[PDB]
């Protein structure tokens, strides 16, 4: 079935091999689906990013088409740009925008964001999601690792490898997909679910930005899932430090019943987001400036 | 403390 699956991808990717125009591949990170490198475009000296995914090593091979569906149809300015895809041996390579400021993860684990900064991240994420959700796309992997920055503090949504579509014909999804600590309780419970799962996962990312880590992070993933499934919504460890406006915002995200949870469109009008600073306000958080 | 997907 692997040689079968390569042949299918071949019909959907761009022809050729980007090794013919890229130099100096350097691995800068990874996920479960594969690795991410920086590369230099030989003729110009421009930097790009390259995601490499081994076809043999996927939980669910069929998700790899997500990368092609989003790249073909669902582009926006708070979303990382995908340029080309190739089949290189047994790997799918995706050549994409290089976000040189790195991932929000490096920030939330090494410094404290203030609320102007938190609100700017949430605004940017929510702008991306309102548009995605309007077109039936659920990201399903919202967390700090999926949010990338430029050198000038602009915020983009990345890693659509786990996304799915919904429609009049297919209004809810059923698959168990995401990162344990960030999964919505309805998704852990295997209830059919929609875009609302991204809003819950966003709330967990707000807890990352306040506390440094998602709830139950000190537990094995399976156990954390049970606790999310069965308990009241998790609390901030640093609850005392946050403003009533941040807490009111967070209470609209971390609502167990998905029909009571706010939508991205609604959230863009919340007063908490009035505190959002410009991209400039994010710049000092980055490793290269700290 | 695993950040990997499922």
């Amino acid at each position: 079935s692997h040689e079968q699956f390569r042949a299918a991808l071949q019909l959907v990717v761009d022809p050729g091999d980007p090794r013919s125009y890229l130099d100096n591949f350097i691995k800068i990170g990874e996920g479960s689906t594969g690795i991410v490198c920086i590369a230099t475009v030989r003729s110009s000296g421009k930097l790009v990013a390259v995601k490499k995914m081994d076809l043999r090593k996927q939980q669910r091979r069929e998700l790899l088409f997500n990368e092609v569906v989003i790249m073909r149809d669902y582009q926006h300015e708070n979303v990382v740009e995908m340029y080309n895809s190739y089949l290189v041996g047994d790997e799918l390579w995706v050549v994409m925008e290089f976000l040189e400021g790195g991932a929000l993860t490096d920030i939330v684990t090494h410094t404290r964001m203030n609320e102007e900064q938190i609100a700017a991240v949430c605004l940017a994420v929510l702008q991306a999601l309102s548009v995605l959700h309007a077109q039936g796309v659920i990201h399903r992997n919202i967390k700090s690792d999926s949010i990338l920055l430029t050198h000038d503090g602009r915020v983009k949504l990345s890693d659509f490898g786990f996304c799915a579509q919904v429609s009049k014909e297919v209004p809810r999804r059923k698959e168990l997909v995401g990162t344990p600590y960030w999964m919505a309780p309805e998704l852990i419970s295997r209830l059919p679910y929609g875009p609302e799962v991204d809003i819950w996962s966003l709330g967990i990312m707000v807890i990352e930005m306040v506390d440094g880590e998602p709830p139950y992070f000190n537990e094995p993933p399976l156990k954390a899932m049970k606790m999310i499934r069965d308990n009241l919504p998790p609390r901030l460890k640093n609850l005392h430090k946050v403003s009533p406006s941040l807490k009111g915002f967070l209470d609209r995200l971390l609502v167990r019943d998905p029909a009571q949870r706010a939508t991205a469109a609604e959230l863009l009008k919340h007063p908490f987001l009035a505190k959002a600073g410009p991209p400039a306000s994010i710049v000092p958080l980055m490793r290269q400036n700290r | 403390r695993a950040r990997y997907e499922m």
